[PDB]
């Protein structure tokens, strides 16, 4: 381990993700990729 | 690196006609007014950084 | 942050503030990608121009910020190593744009504090699209220029905004520059209604993407440089990471390291 820990689990947010919580903005993204 | 107006004759990596920076081996020559600025070649001294943000709370000693 | 807002507690838990030891100021932005290492522009740290050539002993970096004081949540670390990208070339207006930070001692994670994904080879072919909107963060002035003072322009919170990805030919045609395969551009056409972009003090840190197959944020840019801050018919440009990403690799698995 030269990277060190986080790897696995990045990119998901303790606050978010990890609660099934969006944030305020996170669907006008996913709209971009749809509509 | 924001490339913002250069604000003296002689500057470089600063936007100098319209929104382009005028690069190294240039320089900008100002217009006064009613004349257009210039990006000429010849040796420029670049626009310096910009007052960075020191308007935080002071970070403990340990921090040397 | 041009036209953007203050981002909600947690919102960037991978946001990093890189900062000049004394005085005290804010340098640049930086990303967390594991417990022990900070990504951000070569030109924070390298910058002949500005006779900028920082060493390890000069910096600071901060973790798990949100707002300025007006507590036991952020972390403020010191750094072990500095590593630029061998062929950063800051005379072609900064092609590869990159460098990595190595903390001095590795970092608890916790709910501010949390690493973003790099993309691999199947996250760059599905994120990035023009059109596709992608999300920049930051601690950088909220416009260009002011009246009286800078302290005008600063935000008291860390501010986010949401830019599309621009088709190539369209980042190519707005600027003089020569544009190389080791940047991207982003950001609002003049009329499509709204409007954002990076602008100084905000370099360094991330443009992110978040991946709907597997629901995880992925660091697909790192804001590199712009001709002037949100003017119209003007994109932000930003160093591809995932094109670098062989020299990211290289440098993390390095026995050394
Ligand atoms: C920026 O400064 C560094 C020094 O911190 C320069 O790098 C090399 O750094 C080592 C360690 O100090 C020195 O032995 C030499 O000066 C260089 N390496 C060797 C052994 O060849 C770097 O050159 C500076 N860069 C610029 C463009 O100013
Ligand atoms: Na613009």
């Amino acid at each position: 381990k030269t990277f060190g820990a986080g790897e696995a689990d990045c990119g998901l947010r303790p606050l978010f993700e990890k609660k099934q919580v969006q944030d305020q903005t996170e669907k006008e993204l996913f709209e971009s990729y749809i509509e | 690196v924001v490339y913002t107006d250069c604000t003296e004759s002689g500057q470089n990596l600063c936007l100098x006609e319209g929104s382009n920076v005028c690069g190294q081996g240039n320089k900008x020559i100002l217009g006064s007014d009613g004349e257009k600025n210039q990006c000429v070649t010849g040796e420029g001294t670049p626009k310096p950084q910009s007052h960075n943000d020191g308007d935080f709370e002071e970070i403990p000693e340990e921090y040397l | 942050i041009v036209e953007g807002q203050d981002a909600e507690v947690g919102l960037s838990p991978w946001q990093v503030m890189l900062f000049r030891k004394s005085p005290q100021e804010l340098l640049c932005g930086a990303s967390l990608i594991s417990d022990r290492w900070v990504l951000t522009a070569a030109h924070c740290l390298l910058y002949p121009p500005w006779d900028k050539n920082f060493t390890v002993d000069d910096l600071l970096v901060r973790i798990g910020k949100h707002s300025r004081t007006r507590r036991k949540v952020e972390k403020i670390s010191m750094l072990d190593k500095i590593y630029i990208h061998p062929r950063y070339n800051w005379k072609e207006n900064l092609d590869r744009d990159i460098a990595l930070l190595k903390l001095k001692r590795p970092i608890e994670l916790s709910d501010y504090i949390h690493p973003v994904c790099l993309p691999d080879k199947q996250t760059a072919a599905k994120l990035l699209h023009a059109g596709f909107k992608g999300r920049v963060t930051g601690w950088g002035n909220r416009r260009e220029t002011w009246t009286t003072s800078v302290a005008e322009v600063q935000p008291s919170v860390l501010q986010v905004v949401n830019l599309p990805l621009v088709e190539r030919p369209v980042c190519k045609a707005s600027t003089r520059i020569r544009i190389t395969d080791n940047m991207f551009c982003a950001g609002y056409k003049p009329g499509e209604g709204k409007r954002g972009d990076a602008c100084e003090g905000d370099s360094g840190g991330p443009f992110v993407m978040k991946s709907p197959y597997n629901n995880r944020w992925y660091q697909m840019g790192i804001v590199s440089w712009g001709e002037g801050c949100d003017r119209d018919g003007k994109y932000g440009f930003y160093t591809h990471v995932f094109r670098l990403k062989k020299w990211i690799q290289k440098v993390i698995d390095r026995l050394g390291s």
